DNA sequence: AGGGCTGATCGTGCAAAAGTCGTGCCAGCCGTCT
DNA sequence: AGACGGCTGGCACGACTTTTGCAATCGCAGCCCT
């Protein structure tokens, strides 16, 4: 409940959808644009969530190694191998009730797609040569920038990971796709970055880049709108510099 | 273990189980000489080992194990009489009923012949409306007298009066039966209610 | 009670003539003392009197 | 005077004289420790008092 | 990283010493607070009721004393009546007293005649001793005119081994004389003052301190422990402020390690509080079967696993879990009580040699009295179970139960 | 004795015809192989097998080719005894050991070692089993269930899948029928599958389905049996609507990006 | 010995040369159709070997786990590593003497080959850092589905990998080839059938049905045919079912 | 002017050998009916 | 009237419990020896 979200229309429907499916604990996908941040309104819905007071624990898909992908998703029980102690939970029994937003979903490989697909299933934990597995109901939360219906027409993700997603996928509209109060939200962002480095404010201030730039791509949808404010503010290095030969364009060489 | 009257006081005279009835406690009206034992309770005793001297015992004997203290109520001295009744009450949960069965019967006995009066009452109302609704046009009492028949069931004594005023009393019949049904069950279920001790 | 109120060993003797512990236990015994607990097995009179 | 049977309800014979004599056997091994004279002192405001 | 893996401290003494109390009881704890409390410095109506032989002793006494006796015969009375067991019976015979005495004016023949004429005073048959001739005493005092008195006098005098089985038939076959013939006589013995005093000669009183009490609050009983029965570890604060000013380092340092011992041993003691209530809290969920059914649902419990999955091991713990017991509805239950033995598996099997037990109780007793019921019935009980007692694995847990069949004891109908 | 499935997730056309033919087959505890698609009308009816399992207390251990990683995969298949192994300790009972006379519940994974189908030839070659170390090999017992999404045969011509494998298994075969051909209880599942939402969302009614819906969920082609359905249906419960649309404008698809 | 073999002239002759080299404890491979049942065959023989009462202990080839070459090939001498105790000898040395049948061979790897080539040398059990290597003499005997000759002309299987065998191959003939005791072993499989089903017998019986399955490939050249035969006797549902309608074809969608 | 060495303070586990049950299983016998 | 038979109790061994018996090395530095 912190984010600095343009609460346009297309913010407000898409809030009213997560406030909605907040108390739901059943998987839910996101799709849009990533780098914007589409993972700070999903632990505004987990904190939102039914399980709100629950310990909610995200995880990157990619972040887990290929050969440590069952320690990864479970804990050795320390009945095998080298290592010993272990009988430690998994991330998601260390968690075991909260909100477990996937990270990296895209970037689950076919392994990975398979894994998830064995985990669509309820709880059911096995550790290593465990004599029961253990069921633990925890909601699910997943997003990815690629298009899972693409993925799954290349075939890289598993057919049931699809089938893993229940509630609707939440798709995130770009940097233009929006632009009704961004101006208004990155105008926030930039006020508080520039208390918090201690900068008081910029008298120069004007819009005219910014209304220039509400013309602009934004690869990085909202990220990268607040990074060149960020870069013009420092570049500027003053605060009576109106908006004005400012443009997002950090990498470009001046000439 | 709680001190249940049933008359198996252990070590006990015939005579004295010759009084009790089968629910520890004796028949009613029963005269009491000296210091007769009425109701007897077994209160639980500490139990024992193998010791196959007690072994021997209760292979010779047996039966008493010394398991259930006696708990009888035994008249007080210079006590000796007719007992006129007796009151036993049992808190929730408990209803053996073995002879508070009986009681609780002839109570809701009395109190049944109390309620079936009113509605033999109100039955006998309604009856004789129908006999009367039938009288006059056809239906005799001689055929009402001989069987209540519901008056020839509509006879036609007038057939549109007599027919709506049947319609009506039957239904208010129907009501009738229902209402002393419902006051008749929630007597049973108040004499059944039981007692509730601490 | 080991050494408590109205102990063994201590404030007379026992109710019966056999000792707490049970060693030297008859009214018989009169200068046996039994050593698990040196208590007087005797007429309980001296129990007051102690 | 045990009224129920279950508690022994001590009619005035429960001697906090046996913890007074718990608290004289504590001053005693606290003396064979040498406690400070303080101790000492107010071990007998108890003790002693016995 | 890869499927591969990696292994990863030491003490003793005094966590040792401070463990090894935990393994103790309930009321061997206690005393040892007490003794080491003995110690620290530094931690914080004449004669009430009863009536004449109350606890079943002084009746006898009153009795005898009632009675012209010397000072000789009044001692060997008392040497009687004093030395009788909770059963009535002479728990101590007069060879017993007079060693005890040591006096040899006590002798056998004097301690007996005084037992004779004491042999039913109040109540008859007292001081019975191994009691064989009281009941010939009682069968003696009863009118002879009863019918059959000859027969019941000739049963009680040597055919008393013969009636032990309750083999009526074979008795009456070794007497040579009519089956049930003597049955006026036998109900007779039957009833022939057992223990004198029977139930009132059993003064047995009832003691009990279980470790915890079951209260089993609506359901999955709610185990708590005795906190009464659990001693609270008071630490001496006015030591702790007359050590602190104390300019002499040796009583400081003394205080010091008193305090740290103190600490070391109250953290003990709480732990050892804390694993047996959840020691309990699993036991209790493992056999509600048991608390609430009975013996029959008995299944093993003794920790494991769980307490491992929770901290530290099973290891001490199975040294801690030693002598603790629970007030239950069923009953009083022990630590070892609550663990059970194990049949559908290795370990936590279903059914246990308690319950095991239990149904051949109920096997024995679901039969006629002149032969109890064959163990391959329990066996094919036990085996529906999934045991699979057969009645050969079932000798011993008869033998456990030592319940007496038909081929042990054969009782005539 | 008779155990009634936890869902019913059939079609009335044929897979009543299916149901039958399976408790035909239930007594039997030889290989029983379903088919079908995959996350939908497979696990279904390895739970409707299971409760017309024959006999009861059967470990109906499941197991699934994507888990257990590589090389912990063997440990956990054939067991563990001796040390170095599964770290000493006590003898691993490994997870064919886990399940002894259970049903052995396949899923379709396909494992791409063809070690693991090797291992497992000689799981079911005389129901025998040894662990890891082990110094003496262990006869053992269990049922056998799987379910199954693509053709044994063409990934065995082309060499995907082990002709030893498909040899040794497809005994019989069970497939089930794909969403866009059964067509029959489409009407019943979305009924019965609307109102467990009705329920379980505390929805005050049933908003009911619409003849648009009815007709565009005809024309979906449902790639999944049992389990796109039900998302489908979960995802328009979720859309959510007033009581005044039975199902206009429902959002079954959710995987359509909004305006 | 309990394999209801066709006895045919192949089979005949097979169980003859079996017997002949029965007493020969040298490496041989059993060529033919797998999945058709070696393995029984193979019990069969070894039960009939010159050590006939001896611990025969066989194995899938690929079974075992690639980082457990070492633990499963030999034993952990448990000198080094995290295992403890250990010092339990081989599946192989668990043997001592007796046949090391080699199965689904064609599946091991090269690691496989190398310790199969270590193998091809007299005994010599080395366990991890053991003191000296101890020489034990089993039985060997290898069946695989798959031309050994192929795989080393793809270089698959070793020159040793090859050589591994000391004996000529021996081959089973398939379905379509035997052919011979066809009608006898499709009556036993029939009377099996009913038996298990608990069926007494077919009324319908016959063998045209029989007789047009036997001009079939049936690539299970005995598990086919006894799968094929079984699921026929299912289907029919009642004994009065002659030879007709009958047919080998689970997998196609019956109209 | 440079070396020795001085004892402080240093803590919740487990495991290793033993025991010990659980279950089963043999051996005889007596009640007995033959 | 000796053998069936279930008892029973001894006899046996693996599987689960247990309990007991295990803590140095400092690292200050100053004083004392060299």
């Amino acid at each position: 409940k912190d984010n600095l979200l343009g609460e346009a229309n297309s913010f407000l429907e898409v809030l009213e959808q997560v406030s909605h499916l907040a108390p739901l604990d059943k998987p839910v996908l996101i799709i849009g644009e990533r780098g914007t941040g589409k993972e700070l309104i999903a632990s505004r819905l987990h904190y939102l969530s039914s399980r709100w007071q629950g310990p909610f624990i995200s995880l990157n898909c990619a972040a887990l190694n290929e050969n440590l992908l069952d320690s990864e998703l479970f804990g050795h029980e320390a009945g095998a191998f080298t290592g010993a102690q272990k009988r430690h939970p998994g991330r998601f029994e260390r968690a075991d009730g909260g909100t477990l937003f996937l990270d990296e979903l895209a970037t689950a490989p076919m392994m990975v797609q398979e894994k998830l697909l064995r985990v669509i299933e309820y709880g059911e934990l096995e550790r290593v040569g465990g004599s029961q597995p253990l069921q633990v109901n925890v909601r699910l939360v997943c997003a990815t920038n690629a298009d899972l219906p693409a993925m799954v027409n290349e075939g890289t993700f598993r057919a049931d990971l699809l089938d893993r997603l229940a509630f609707d996928v939440v798709q995130l509209p770009p940097l233009r796709e929006r632009e009704s109060d961004i101006m208004l939200m990155a105008e926030y962002f930039a006020i508080q970055m520039c208390r918090e480095i201690k900068l008081p404010l910029f008298p120069g201030f004007t819009e005219r880049a910014r209304e220039t730039l509400l013309n602009y791509r934004w690869p990085g949808n909202i990220r990268e709108l607040k990074n060149v404010v960020e870069r013009s503010v420092y570049r500027h290095g003053t605060s009576d510099y109106p908006l004005d030969d400012i443009i997002i364009d950090p990498f470009k060489r001046r000439p | 273990g709680p001190e249940e009257i049933t008359a198996d006081i252990p070590n006990v005279g015939e005579a004295a189980l010759s009084k009790l009835d089968e629910s520890g406690i004796v028949y009613i009206g029963a005269e009491v000489t000296g210091g007769d034992i009425l109701v007897g309770k077994v209160t639980p005793k500490g139990e024992t080992q193998l010791t196959p001297e007690e072994k021997l015992l209760r292979a010779i004997f047996g039966e008493k194990a010394s398991d259930v203290k006696d708990s009888s109520l035994r008249v007080p001295n210079g006590v000796s009489g007719t007992v006129i009744d007796v009151q036993v009450f049992t808190r929730d949960g408990v209803e053996k009923d073995k002879r508070a069965l009986e009681i609780e019967e002839m109570q809701l006995k009395q109190a049944k012949k109390d309620l079936s009066e009113e509605l033999q009452i109100l039955e006998a109302g309604l009856f004789s409306r129908i006999r009367a609704v039938l009288v006059a046009g056809g239906v005799e009492a001689e055929k009402l007298d001989k069987l209540p028949r519901d008056r020839w069931l509509e006879l036609g004594l007038t057939d549109e009066e007599k027919q709506n005023q049947l319609e009506q009393l039957a239904e208010q019949y129907d009501e009738l039966k229902h209402e002393f049904e419902k006051k008749l069950e929630a007597k049973r279920r108040k004499i059944t209610q039981g007692d509730d001790l601490a | 009670e080991r050494d408590g109120l109205f102990c063994a060993r201590i404030f007379g003797p026992v109710k019966d003539y056999e000792c707490l512990c049970g060693k030297y236990k008859r009214l018989k015994h009169r200068g046996v003392i039994c050593e698990k607990c040196g208590v007087e097995v005797t007429q309980t009179k001296v129990r007051r009197e102690r | 005077v045990p009224l129920d049977g279950g508690r022994f309800a001590t009619s005035d014979l429960n001697d906090l004289y046996r913890r007074v004599i718990n608290r004289n056997n504590r001053l005693k091994r606290l003396l064979d420790l040498a406690a400070p004279d303080i101790i000492v002192r107010n071990e007998k405001r108890m003790l002693q008092e016995a | 990283m890869k499927q591969g893996l990696q292994l990863r401290l030491a003490m003793t003494p005094q966590l040792q010493q401070a463990i090894r109390l935990l393994q103790l009881s309930t009321l061997e704890l206690q005393q040892e607070l007490q003794q080491a409390l003995e110690s620290n410095p530094l931690l914080e109506l004449p004669v009430y009721q009863g009536e004449t032989t109350q606890t079943l002793q002084d009746y006898l006494m009153w009795q005898v004393e009632l009675t012209p006796f010397t000072d000789t015969d009044r001692a060997i009375a008392t040497s009687i009546v004093d030395a009788v067991d909770d059963t009535g019976y002479l728990t101590i015979q007069i060879e017993d007293i007079v060693d005890s005495i040591g006096d040899d004016e006590i002798g056998l023949e004097e301690v007996e005649a005084v037992l004779k004429r004491i042999q039913r005073f109040d109540p008859v048959g007292v001081a019975a001793k191994d009691l064989r001739d009281c009941l010939l005493i009682q069968l003696s005092q009863f009118a002879k005119e009863t019918p059959w008195l000859e027969e019941a006098r000739l049963i009680i005098s040597d055919h008393l081994d013969l009636l032990a089985n309750h083999d009526f038939r074979t008795l009456m076959r070794v007497t040579r004389l009519k089956e049930e013939v003597l049955k006026e006589a036998v109900n007779l013995i039957q009833s022939l003052d057992p223990r004198p005093g029977q139930s009132i000669q059993t003064s047995e009183p009832e003691y009990v301190i279980p470790d915890v009490l079951v209260r089993k609050v609506s359901g999955r009983w709610t185990v708590e422990l005795n906190a009464d029965s659990i001693p609270r570890l008071k630490i001496n604060q006015q030591y702790a402020a007359m050590g602190n000013s104390a300019r002499n380092d040796a009583d400081g340092q003394f205080i010091r390690s008193n305090l740290q011992e103190a600490r070391w041993l109250i953290k003990s003691l709480e732990s050892r509080n804390d694993t047996l209530l959840r020691v309990s809290r699993c036991i209790v969920e493992q056999q509600q079967a048991f608390f609430e059914q009975g013996e029959e649902y008995m299944k093993p419990m003794v920790l494991a696993d769980i307490a491992q999955a929770v901290e530290m091991h099973e290891s001490t713990i199975s040294r801690v879990t030693t002598q603790k017991y629970l007030h239950s509805p069923r009953g009083i239950f022990e630590l070892k009580y609550f663990f059970s033995s194990h049949v559908n598996t290795e370990g936590g099997g279903e059914a246990s040699s308690t319950a095991i037990r239990a149904l051949v109780k109920k096997l024995i007793a679901a039969e006629n009295p002149a032969k109890p019921l064959s163990d391959s019935k329990l066996t094919s009980m036990l085996s529906e179970q999934g045991i699979m007692v057969a009645r050969r694995t079932v000798a011993k847990y008869r033998e456990s139960l030592s319940i007496p069949p038909s081929n042990q004891r054969k009782q005539l109908v």
